[PDB]
């Protein structure tokens, strides 16, 4: 956990609870689907890069 | 669908691949360079311009100094005395401060310099040993007095409180000690920035229609 | 030299000559030459620095 | 590893770049007055340089 600081890590947690619970919300209330699958990969994408980076 | 599936997985794998590896050469050849000079070793560099005081104590101490470290820096000062060299402290003040150029001074003028300004720092310290004291040409007792005076004064506290409002001077910013080599929120915040703006987007164009 | 200054505060480096000419007194403070430099800014690249 | 090889090198050589690194070569007339001033006033790159 050295690569990512502690605030990173609660924003990190606190945006894949809220992805999950926007993703709950809009399942329960598919061009929107596809645009948020993207966002979340491409935010995945960009910390996995700059951790992988990082600790390298 | 297979197809397009694996060319765009193919695809995905060499775009992760060359960021990721983009940002691992940046961030290891800025981690490789110090952020400062090699610390009181600023030979090997010959880059950054360092210097003393014309004909002051510094440079009469590199001149009668024979250690591997300071012989350069003495031999690459008098190389360039009409350079390197200044007349005096304010000047050599000044000339780190318009360019690249590290002087080398009395531990307490840069200590004193460093606390009236914080565009400055002291790198290391106490590389030469000396002190300031009174003195008496002659063998007297009074110097003697002097001197256990100043012992009865190191013995209470006295010294350091009146040491130090004469260098506390004006205020100083705080600045980081010890921070380790985690990514800063500015160097990420983004991708957090544009991810919400994402979903609030998502979310418009969701209930839009 | 002709001792008109019977005592002698200065910021005054003990050197050898010094001392060999003058029995200085015990050091008022400790310390010896020092570097310095200019302060590293931080170069911000922005929120945007991916 | 390719892009820290061909990053960690300065993309410009300058006083200093060339008597770390060994890929790149350097010289200069025999003794024209360049390495005259080589050999004496020892600059701990400049003695890199010279040796
Ligand atoms: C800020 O740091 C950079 C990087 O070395 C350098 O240009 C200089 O030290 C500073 N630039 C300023 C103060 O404009």
């Amino acid at each position: 956990l050295n690569p990512l600081s502690p605030d990173i890590w609660m924003y990190i947690l606190l945006a894949y609870l809220g992805v999950s619970c926007v993703l709950f919300v809009i399942a329960r209330f598919a061009l929107s689907t596809r645009i948020v699958g993207g966002i979340w990969w491409f935010f995945t994408l960009i910390i996995i890069s700059s951790y992988t980076a990082n600790l390298a | 669908t297979r197809i397009v599936g694996g060319i765009w997985w193919f695809f995905t794998l060499i775009i992760i691949s060359s960021y990721t590896a983009n940002l691992a050469a940046f961030l290891t050849v800025e981690r490789m360079e110090s952020p400062i000079d090699s610390a009181d070793d600023l030979a090997k560099q010959t880059k950054i311009e360092y210097g003393a005081v014309e004909d002051g104590a510094t440079m009469t101490f590199f001149k009668k100094s024979k250690i591997s470290t300071y012989d350069k820096m003495w031999a690459f000062m008098s190389s360039r005395r009409q350079s390197v060299l200044v007349k005096s402290n304010e000047e050599g003040i000044q000339r780190v401060l318009t360019s690249d150029y590290a002087f080398l001074m009395e531990s307490t003028t840069i200590e004193f310099v460093t606390q009236r300004n914080c565009n400055l720092t002291q790198i290391g310290g106490l590389i030469d040993s000396k002190g300031y004291g009174v003195g008496t040409p002659m063998g007297s007792p009074y110097r003697d007095k002097i001197t256990i005076a100043i012992l009865q004064l190191q013995e209470e506290g006295k010294l350091h409180m009146m040491k130090e409002k004469w260098w506390r001077g004006n205020g100083c910013p705080e600045e980081e000690s010890k921070e380790a080599s985690a990514l800063g929120v500015q160097n990420i915040g983004g991708i957090f920035i544009v991810l919400a703006a994402g979903l609030v987007l998502s979310v418009f164009v969701a209930v839009g229609e | 030299i002709d001792h008109k200054a019977d005592l002698a505060v200065a910021p005054l480096a003990i050197t050898y000559v010094r001392e060999k000419v003058i029995d200085f007194s015990k050091p008022f403070m400790t310390l010896g030459i020092s570097i310095l430099y200019r302060k590293p800014n931080g170069t911000n690249p922005g929120v945007f620095s991916f």
